[PDB]
């Protein structure tokens, strides 16, 4: 097997921005006054 | 100007429980899968190594992970520096269960007081998971974890091997972790208004 | 703390929690099987698919 880690963290890294600006996305709607 | 302040607090709130069995979720992933730490071109031979279990190849053209630890023996784990991490793992998941458990008690108690209770233990689970994933790198400085990486390994050294998708999801769990029970502590704070 | 408040105000509950003790009964009947379901899927799930 190609002992590559390039799709793996990819796709993680995205998921984690994903639920991350889903978080600020929560944040800033409740400081938005 | 109320019910729409009401009707976005009751989505904001929909929203954190649903973030916060996510995070759940991503505890219980990351502690049983063992893909912490993993091999790389240069390493003696492949393998991966979570928290307890570690599967090392076996050195001759193959495959050969011989997959030996398990959390429930504390022998099998290479290192006291394994076995705190480990525990410490467990114990921010029994504290997210925890609150998964203590979302039925909104539908009696007072929801600031609910709110503020797993505030509180979001933020007791992200300093354990704080705590876990700092003192796991003291551990690769034992023998298994040598032979399996090299001679370049060490306290707070990685060597040859690379970390694998489970050790940045759990730094993704710390921080969202943390963020989730930051976010708890001002709905708690705002159910009051 | 930028609402403007101390920080165990802002944090703790020291305004009324203990009191509602008599509501014990009523948390548990809803805890415990929730708390026992939980450990019932993470359990088998973890032993049965994850591991
Ligand atoms: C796979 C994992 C499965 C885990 C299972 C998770 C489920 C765990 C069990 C039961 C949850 C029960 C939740 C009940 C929520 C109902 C909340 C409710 O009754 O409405 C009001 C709003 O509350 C609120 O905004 C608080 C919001 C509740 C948020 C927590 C519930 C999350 C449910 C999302 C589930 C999605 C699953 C999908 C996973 C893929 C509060 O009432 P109330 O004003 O009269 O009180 C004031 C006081 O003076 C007297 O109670
Ligand atoms: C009471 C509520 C709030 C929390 C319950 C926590 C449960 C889900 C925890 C407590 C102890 C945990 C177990 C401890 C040890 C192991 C061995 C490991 O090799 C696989 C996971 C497994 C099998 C865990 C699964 C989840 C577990 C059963
Ligand atoms: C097991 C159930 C443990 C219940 C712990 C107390 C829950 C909240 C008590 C009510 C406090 C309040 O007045 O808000
Ligand atoms: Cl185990």
């Amino acid at each position: 097997d190609s002992r590559d880690y390039s799709t793996e963290l990819s796709v993680t890294v995205a998921v984690g921005a994903s639920l991350l600006f889903l978080n600020i996305l929560a944040f800033a709607a409740l400081y938005y006054k | 100007y109320h019910e729409h302040y009401m009707r976005n607090s009751r989505a904001i709130g929909v929203l954190w429980a649903i973030f916060t069995i996510c995070f759940a979720i991503i505890n219980v992933v990351v502690f049983i899968q063992p893909y912490w730490v993993g091999d790389s071109v240069s390493t003696p031979k492949p393998g991966y190594f979570g928290l307890f279990h570690y599967c090392v190849g076996s050195g001759l053209a193959g495959r050969e992970l011989t997959c030996r630890g398990s959390f429930t023996d504390f022998s099998t784990i290479p290192s006291s520096a394994f076995k705190a991490a480990a525990f410490f793992v467990l114990l921010s998941m029994v504290l997210i269960l925890g609150c998964i458990t203590c979302f039925s008690l909104f539908f009696f108690c007072n929801t600031a007081t609910v709110y503020k209770i797993c505030a509180w233990m979001q933020l007791l689970a992200a300093l354990c998971l704080v705590l876990g994933c700092m003192i796991f790198p003291d551990g690769w400085d034992a023998e298994t974890i040598r032979d399996m990486c090299g001679a370049k390994t060490g306290k707070y050294s990685l060597g040859d091997c690379s970390v694998r998708w489970a050790y940045i999801l759990a730094i993704i769990g710390i921080l969202n972790a943390l963020i989730l029970s930051f976010l708890a502590f001002v709905l708690g704070n705002r159910q009051t208004d | 703390c930028l609402d403007g408040k101390d920080c165990a105000s802002f944090f703790c509950c020291f305004e009324d929690c203990h009191i509602r003790i008599a509501k014990m009964d009523s948390y548990a009947r809803i805890f415990f099987p929730t708390a026992f379901c939980l450990f019932n899927l993470v359990y088998w799930v973890s032993y049965l698919y994850l591991g």
